[PDB]
RNA sequence: CGUGGAGGUCAGUGACGAAGCCUAGACCGUAAGGUCGGGUCGAACGGCCUCUAGUGCAGAUCUUGGUGGUAGUAGCAAAU
RNA sequence: GGACCAAGGAGUCUAACGUCUAUGCGAGUGUUUGGGUGUAAAACCCAUACGCGUAGGUUGGGGCCUCGCAAGAGGUGCACAAUCGACCGAUCCUGAUGUCUUCGGAUGGAUUUGAGUAAGAGCAUAGCUGUUGGGACCCUGGUUCCUGCCGAA
RNA sequence: CAACUUUGGGGCCGUUCCUUGUCUAUGUUCCUUGGAACAGGACGUCAUAGAGGGUGAGAAUCCCGUGUGGCGAGGAGUGCGGUUCUUUGUAAAGUGCCUUCGAAGAGUCGAGUUGUUUUGCAGCUCUAAGUGGGUGGUAAAUUCCAUCUAAAGCUAAAUAUUGGCGAGAGACCGAUAGCGAACAAGUACAGUGAUGGAAAGAUGAAAAGAACUUUGAAAAGAGAGUGAAAAAGUACGUGAAAUUGUUGAAAGGGAAGGGCAUUUGAUCAGACAUGGUGUUUUGUGCCCUCUGCUCCUUGUGGGUAGGGGAAUCUCGCAU
């Protein structure tokens, strides 16, 4: 479909340049997935609730994994207990950002994510549940 | 990204006091959003126009009614999301610090003390034009003023005789906390426009949607910018507003690429331009050198001459 | 910020940039070494920079450091070049030691 | 690609000649078109990044204006 | 359909739903009826309301991890899909404990049901476009620049 | 009954409002070009005035204004602010308590019908009540409760305004557009009338609008002259195409057009090109030496003076 972001956010195009350097110069399929996810529209980037993130952290062997969201991490007050984990994403709503910080966790940008996992070591990628 | 900025005297020199950055200059710079907001804001001060209602009968006809009589109820003003408009203003304010942007727009700021240029609040208390112009001489924005003054040209359009006769470039923008006669003093000099910190007009900020007009700050205004936009320390003074975040922390991508650890994790690179192989086909069965890069048996084949070999008489 | 400043200068209005009939671009930036307005070329988009430039008679090497991104009056450093052509090229290679090609 | 207008910019061009017109003058564009020479001419006008539209004509027995042949013909109050 | 030539001359605007895209914020979102402010039809700030939305298993499977020189193996598994479930509402029978003589639904069934639960995604602005209506391209006829790509009945 | 509490009317002068009048900055400094500087360059001054216009071309500084304030003048006037003159006569009013009373919209309400409207209104006929009447919920019901006073009247402001009287603006049109009408446009004209309804802007800075001679009925010329320009002559800025005339060239003889390709003929373009490398001569300077001064970005810096020397070296320049 898109071979380029149809957006004109400059910082987004910067991350596209960074991850296209990675997706050329790495052999992990991770950065290719990240590049293909960066092209997605607002409909094709559905938001991810932090409740869905914690329900994802209920998976086996994932507690020392990091989570990556190409999209927006949104808050949900329907959860109380949220684990201390590391979340990297594009955008953070201030409620979800305070949930992650208040749980002792970490709000990460995708540049710092690339610095931490250039080959995508020990990661998780979550997609929002699209209906319409 | 330095912590603080030296205030400058009206005589123009490094005053010993310095002021920390108001962290508004750390805002994301989004010229797409500045552009989209700027179009709609520039569509605001517009007066409608129309043809007469009933005043042959053909659009093709001489003197007939025209195709599509221009009606007043075509949309003139454009509604803008308030956070989005504030975001455009914040990106403009952050862009004014940089001054590679200010040179990139076109300003004569090559001999000014520093960026963002901050003068004492005593500047506000000037009430005469000649003193404030001499003050801007003492600053070093004189060349920008002379640029604006030379730049007065006549408008090429018909709108010359629609009360829009003359045109000229824009110059410095003076930001004050409080008027003390400064806005009357700078009113007569061309190209200079003053602004309270509360307003900070985007049209005055990024004229023509080009980021980074040359902006002069007074000392109290520069402190007051923290009050106006907030920080992580000072709240906002705007109801439920936050100085917005970055999606990428480091502004330099090539720094990240060439850092150390990406440079550790990455395979070796190519020649950075491709070595052309086989630019032209050399046929075998002639050109015996390319026959010899193939089939090394061909040499001893020709040596023994097996193509003309005599069989046994059996 | 340099790549942000560059993409502003590139994708939006570089005031020094001139558009040729060919399509090629040209900065009227007085410090620009090549005539062009490209990524390496704009002095506004790069903080480490250098330029041979003449004041009335004598030719000066002009150095630009990221250390002086602020204070643009004190921005450019000036070096008097020798009248010996060989010596002045040697001076260039000295002051641009550990510097890019 | 072109047109009117608008914001920014080129401290753009211009009475030592802008715009327009002509050009059995040259050039660049695949083209839409653009650039220059020369002549005429007298007062404004362009390039770039954007905005905006009353924005592109061969026809519609289109509208208006101008000019042909018919034809020195018909014909002599065809208007005088 | 045409004597020629010049100029003018034909899909504009608006309203209501709809897709797509971009942007801001995000379970919220929407300043501009209005008030305050102003260098004054601009910009700037905003009280109260209002609008719209919100209020289990198995099989895979992007990847990721481990091991393996590699090939491959094992594990955890995004989105989404299929299955088997469960529950809610309905569906038609069972009709208890009680029962004001006609009230009652307890329990157990049965199929489908549903943009159902089983952990949100929307609001606003802009752009391009689809349908409808306002004279709505102009008056059967006409309907204004180029190039590239795709291209039927 | 007890107290308290209160007084109205003028004048005048200000103020307020309207209508005006008047005053209130800074170059016409040198040079070039131009018919004309208001253009270009150099040097300036004002500014709470760099809006706009005019002046022979883009005028802050030439003029009018503009901006800031000032001084008037004539009215309107009770809006209030001072003064000043008077106003009482058992005058008028207000609050609490006590006592005694304690009167209101009828051809209306309503009902029927008809028309009209989508329930009112109108007509016709009938036509009331006074703890009354109107209207709405309510019910565990021989209900309760709610809420107003119709059939008399006035009332600013927030509102509409394609008219009037004025202003101020425009991402509007620039003479086939924009009003039909930028002009002696509702005109000329047409129609018996009601009515319909055009076309038509630009000499020049100044008319300086062509003295005078001559042809010529007269129209038009030709000499001449003005003008920066009649390649601006009241047919007049600029002056396209269609179409016309003359001359030149070529072709054709009842010939139509283009496309390719080439000759011939005519014709145009076609260096302000004239240097580099090495060596050598002499001279000069940021070259050498000595003695300084100065700016900070204080270094791998920048500017700059004086005298001496090339006798030797060396760089650049000139030769
Ligand atoms: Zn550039």
């Amino acid at each position: 479909h898109r071979t380029a972001p149809k957006s004109d956010n400059v910082y987004l195009k910067l991350l596209v340049k960074l991850y296209t350097f990675l997706a050329r110069r790495t052999d992990a399929p991770f950065n290719k997935v990240v590049l293909k996810a960066l092209f997605l529209s607002k409909i094709n980037r559905p938001p991810v609730s932090v409740s869905r993130i914690a329900r994802a952290l209920k998976q086996e062997g994932a507690a020392n994994k990091t989570v990556v969201v190409v999209g927006t991490v949104t808050d949900d007050a329907r959860i109380f207990e949220f684990p201390k984990t590391t979340v990297a994403a594009l955008r953070f709503t201030a409620g979800a950002r305070a949930k992650i910080v208040k749980a002792g966790g970490e709000c990460i940008t995708l540049d710092q994510l690339a610095v931490r996992a250039p080959k995508g070591q020990n990661t998780l990628i979550l997609r929002g549940p699209r209906n319409s | 990204s330095r912590p603080q900025v030296t205030v400058h005297s009206l005589t123009g020199e490094a005053t010993a006091n310095a002021l920390p950055l108001p962290a508004v200059f750390s805002a994301p710079i989004r010229p797409d959003i500045v552009h989209t907001v700027f179009t709609s804001v520039n569509k605001n001060k517009r007066q409608a126009y129309a043809v007469s209602e009933k005043a042959a009968f053909g659009n093709m006809c001489r003197g007939g009614r025209m195709f599509a009589p221009t009606k007043t109820w075509r949309k003139w003003n454009v509604k803008v999301n308030h956070n989005e408009k504030r975001y455009a203003t914040a990106s403009a304010i952050a862009a004014t610090a940089v001054a590679s942007l200010v040179l990139a727009r076109g300003h004569r700021v090559e001999k000014i003390p520093e960026i963002p240029l901050v003068v004492s609040t005593d500047l506000e208390s000037i009430q005469k034009t000649k003193e404030a112009v001499a003050a801007l001489k003492a600053v070093g924005a004189h060349s920008d003023l002379l640029k604006v003054l030379k730049s007065k040209k006549l408008r090429a359009g018909k709108g010359k005789y629609r009360n829009r006769r003359w045109t000229q470039r824009r110059g410095p923008l003076v930001v004050y906390a409080e008027d003390n006669g400064i806005v009357k003093a700078l009113r007569n000099v061309p190209g200079v426009e003053t602004a309270n910190v509360a307003s900070l007009n985007l049209l005055q900020l990024a004229p023509g949607a080009h980021l980074g007009r040359f902006v002069i700050w007074t000392e109290a205004a520069f402190t007051k910018l923290d009050q106006v936009w907030g920080s992580e320390t000072v709240a906002s003074s705007k109801v439920g507003y936050t100085l917005p975040s970055h999606i990428i922390s480091t502004s330099d991508v090539t720094r990240i690429i060439n850092s150390s650890e990406i440079q550790s994790a990455i395979r070796p690179a190519g020649q950075a331009t491709q070595k052309r192989t086989h630019v032209l086909k050399k046929n075998p069965l002639k050109n015996k050198q390319v026959l010899l890069r193939l089939n090394p048996y061909a040499k001893v084949f020709a040596a023994e001459k097996l193509g003309s070999k005599k069989a046994e008489k059996t | 910020s340099d790549e942000i400043v560059w993409q502003v200068i590139n994708q939006s209005f570089c005031s020094h940039r001139i558009k040729a009939p060919n399509g090629q671009n040209f900065c009227r930036n007085e410090y620009n070494v090549t005539g062009l307005c490209t990524r390496q070329s704009c002095p506004l988009a790069n903080s480490k920079y250098a330029t041979v430039k003449c004041d009335n008679g004598k030719l000066y090497l002009y150095m630009k450091t990221p250390e002086r991104a602020h204070t643009p009056a004190k921005l450019w450093e000036r070096i008097k070049l020798s009248k010996n052509y060989t010596k002045a090229l040697q001076q260039i290679d000295e002051h641009l030691l550990h510097w890019s090609k």
